[PDB]
């Protein structure tokens, strides 16, 4: 089956905003 | 409004004048109604 | 071919009795034995139609008929009106 | 060079009445399909390209169905 | 007028006995020869049941999703006329 | 609904046709259709009416 | 004998409906366009 | 088709396939009213003939009544003054129904249709005046139609506007057929049964000639005959 | 380029459909003459798919 | 009235069927006499009242 | 249909457009898999964007939305709308076969 | 199958008395009028 990729790694968390990575942080 | 390519006796000319003869026709009959 | 919004459609936006009456069918067409043992019960049925048909043809000769008694009061009119 | 000067009238195939007319006279049944429906089509829009006056050899090919 | 009332009804029980003539007639056919009857059952409620459906993939969120184009190689019927439709200029 | 189209049409041969298969095997009552259409005393009803044209007209 | 010509515009429609009431527009502006089109060529 | 319109107990219809027989019975009478003006010798046995003068009585479609009443009136045209089909084959409940199309005063085609088929059928004048007017009711509606459909769709002028104050210039369609058709029924000479007619109609077409001017020119042969 | 932005009203894609399963085909056309013409010929089927009594049937079980 | 008949919604005078055996209904011919009554009691009607301004 | 339920999908993909298009530009990966590569002080490595390709085919291809709209309606408006001369179980039946043959029926020449 | 059996068996008698009593009556009052309007006419 085609599914288009669930990029996680680019998405910034929601509920805490804190544990991001450095880079998607400002 | 698709044309063809095909073989007949007639000339290119005289085709025309049929196509003349049938579409007046055509043209009286869906004009009268 | 690109899904390009169908997760976001998956976010917002979370029979078998005539398949088995062909199946019987189809095991009916295969031994002659039952196929009389369809005949008759077929032909009791027909009966059962023909019974229906005369009780709608016993109505329409009845409903005709005020219809033409509609016209008789009319006709009768004129057995006077031309006279005059 | 030899593969400059083709005609131009005939670099299609064949044309499309003799497409209809061996059409019918073979026995492949959707290509009957598409035979009847063009004879249709040209006998509605311009019959006298059908005119049996011209083309004799197409009575027995309707008769045939 | 009255009249075209009970005319209407006339006619309303005439087709009446034109679908109890019919219903009759099926049977009774079925009842002579009831091998090339079911034979026929067969053939055409299995062809209306492909004709009606042959539309299931034309509704709004069926065409909006991607199980149309993609992966349905089993269904074959659109997604292979786009060698035909670009060569005509549509799109 | 003043017009019909192909799925009408087919729906309804459909319909039609496998309600006739359906009495064969039994599996569907109808007797409403039936009784209703017959109404016996509605027949009998009108059988008085047509006694009462016989006297009426004679 | 043999003449290679051109065959008459046949009124194709894109959509092809069934009843008559919905063509009848469509082929009276195929008859203007079509004989419009071949009046200049007399 | 004959054997479906008779209802004979030969060939009975089956009636899942009548959309089938249905449209295949409409192709053949548009082919048999192309190709019955080749076939205008008539014969006395015919069965082209026989099998529509069946079909007209059965059939409630307009199209298919205007198709067989075109057949049978282009079937004789060249066809006798002593002995065809139309001296016998016509079993008076047919020629009692076409002469009763002329009562139904909307529509337009069937009259002229009528009309057309009464007048193939009244040129040669021997025996197919009486024939036509032999009967109590087809001989009697034409004494109310004919003069009627005169003034067919034609502003006459009126007089009611003249009571409650306190001319066309031309003709229609079918009156130029019935002119046609009562001017060639003026022409029965020797006072048989047409002369018959055509001396009651006088004191109430006189009364027609007098509103339309254009019924001076035509219905010209019928007022020389009086 | 010249696209629109994906957050503009007109994001229906079927609006005007109309597979020919669902076209109107054509059938038989009931003709009335008057109030006493009960005689002539009733109806009128010219190019019709289907028949008078299939399409009165069609009429019957729907009203 | 028109020229032409006006077509209308609603059915008129839909067939009477033939295949039935008259050996069980024996009733269709009756009805068959009743109707062609009506047609000839309509044409003297219609006739008369085409009449009654002639 | 349901312009309720459309609002509401319509108001996450502008939540997605203005979430990627705040990340920044300068953006790189470092993968695991640059050991067996020893990169010097300025050597270039061959995997620095696997991240940031990714990171514009999701927000180009939500731009590009009411384009493959508008071809998918140019494909369904044009497979659908013939419909009854290429699927074969629909141009063999009696009513369709029926009915397009009846639409072909030329005008009868009176005389 | 018995209640309309029996109402389906003595009705034909009088289906078969009742048109034909229409068929008397309406043939007498058609010649009635038949002869009443050749009295008209003179």
């Amino acid at each position: 089956k085609k599914e288009f990729p669930v990029n996680l790694t680019i998405k910034k968390n929601v509920y805490d905003s804190a544990q991001d990575f450095n880079a998607l942080q400002d | 409004a698709v044309f063809d390519l095909m073989t007949s006796p007639f000339t290119q000319e005289e085709v025309l004048i049929k196509e003349i003869d049938f579409l007046k026709n055509k043209l009286l009959d869906l004009q009268s109604l | 071919s690109l899904p390009i919004e169908d997760n976001y459609i998956r976010e917002v936006v979370g029979s078998k009795l005539m398949e088995c009456v062909n199946d019987a069918v189809q095991t009916l067409l295969q031994g002659d034995d039952k196929l009389g043992k369809v005949s008759d019960k077929s032909r009791e049925i027909s009966e059962k139609y023909i019974e229906e048909s005369q009780a709608i043809i016993q109505e329409l000769v009845k409903l005709t008929m005020e219809k033409l008694e509609s016209k008789f009061t009319k006709l009768c009119d004129l057995e006077t009106q031309l006279e005059m | 060079n030899v593969f400059q000067s083709l005609p131009k009238e005939t670099a299609r195939g064949v044309d499309d009445l003799t497409r209809m007319e061996m059409a019918l006279l073979s026995g492949i049944p959707e290509e009957i399909k598409w035979s009847l429906k063009k004879y249709l089509t040209y006998s509605n829009k311009a019959p006298y390209m059908i005119s049996l006056r011209t083309l004799p050899d197409l009575l027995p090919l309707f008769k045939t169905f | 007028a009255e009249d075209t009332a009970k005319l209407r009804e006339i006619t309303k029980l005439a087709l009446q006995l034109n679908s109890s003539a019919q219903k009759y007639q099926f049977f009774h056919e079925l009842s002579l020869h009831p091998r090339e009857t079911l034979t026929h059952y067969l053939w055409s409620s299995k062809q209306n049941e492909l004709v009606l459906q042959g539309d299931q993939y034309f509704n709004e969120d069926a065409a909006r999703t991607s199980d149309i184009y993609s992966n349905n190689n089993n269904d074959r019927s659109l997604m292979g006329n786009i060698s035909l439709l670009y060569s005509q200029g549509r799109l | 609904y003043n017009n019909v189209t192909l799925k009408n049409l087919t729906a309804f041969q459909l319909l039609s046709q496998r309600e006739n298969i359906c009495e064969l095997l039994n599996l569907v009552e109808s007797t409403e259709r039936h009784n209703s259409i017959i109404n016996p005393e509605r027949q009998r009803m009108s059988l008085e009416e047509m006694k009462k044209m016989l006297d009426a007209l004679k | 004998p043999l003449n290679w010509v051109q065959g008459p515009a046949i009124f194709h429609m894109l959509t092809s409906p069934y009843t008559q009431d919905e063509i009848i527009n469509h082929e009276m502006n195929f008859l203007k366009g079509r004989l419009l089109e071949l009046q200049e060529i007399t | 088709f004959q054997c479906v319109a008779t209802g004979d107990n030969k060939w009975q219809l089956y009636e899942g396939n009548a959309t089938f027989f249905n449209e295949l019975t409409h192709y053949t009478l548009d082919l048999m009213e192309a190709i019955s003006s080749y076939i205008a010798p008539a014969m006395k046995d015919d069965h082209y003939f026989q099998t529509l003068v069946s079909i007209l009585n059965y059939t409630k479609d307009r199209y298919m009544v205007i198709s067989i009443l075109r057949s049978l009136s282009r079937l004789l045209v060249r066809s006798k003054a002593n002995e065809e089909s139309a001296a016998d084959n016509l079993d008076h409940k047919t020629l009692s129904l076409i002469v009763s199309f002329l009562l139904l005063e909307c529509d337009s085609e069937l009259i002229i249709a009528s009309l057309d088929f009464l007048y193939q059928y009244i040129l040669p004048g021997s025996q197919r005046i009486t024939e036509l007017f032999k009967s109590k009711e087809c001989s009697l509606i034409l004494e109310a139609t004919l003069p009627n459909l005169l003034s067919y769709n034609i502003a006459t002028p009126d007089y009611h506007l003249l009571q409650k104050h306190k001319f066309p210039q031309e003709l229609s369609d079918v009156s130029k057929v019935a002119c046609t058709f009562l001017c060639l029924l003026s022409n029965d000479t020797d006072d048989g049964a047409g002369s018959a007619f055509c001396q009651r109609i006088r004191p109430l077409v006189l009364h027609k000639l007098a509103d339309i001017p254009p019924l001076t020119l035509a219905l010209s042969e019928y007022m020389e005959n009086t | 380029s010249n696209i629109p932005d994906p957050t503009l009203p007109p994001t229906e894609m079927m609006t005007r459909f109309l597979h020919p399963n669902w076209y109107a085909l054509p059938t038989t056309v009931w003709l009335k003459y008057g109030n006493y013409n009960s005689w002539a010929p009733s109806f009128n089927e010219n190019g019709t798919v289907v028949d008078s009594t299939t399409r009165g049937l069609i009429w019957l079980e729907r009203i | 009235t028109q020229t032409n008949p006006v077509p209308v919604t609603y059915p008129t005078d839909a067939y009477i069927p033939t295949y039935l055996p008259d050996d069980k209904v024996s009733n269709l011919a009756d009805l068959k006499k009743l109707i062609e009554m009506d047609s000839r009691l309509d044409l003297y009607l219609t006739r008369r009242r085409l009449d009654t301004s002639i | 249909g349901d312009p309720d339920t459309e609002i509401r999908i319509s108001a996450r993909i502008s939540n997605r457009i203005n979430e990627l298009e705040r990340l920044p530009a300068n953006l790189g990966t470092y993968s695991l898999d640059d050991c067996l590569e020893f990169i010097t002080k300025d050597d270039l490595s061959s995997r620095m964007d696997t991240f940031k390709i990714k990171a514009l085919v999701e927000l180009k291809s939500l731009k590009l939305l009411t384009k493959q709209k508008s071809i998918r309606q140019k494909l369904i408006n044009n497979v659908a709308s013939q419909a009854h001369h290429n699927i074969p179980y629909l141009r063999d039946s009696p009513f369709t076969a029926a009915a397009q043959r009846s639409v072909q029926i030329r005008s009868k020449v009176i005389v």
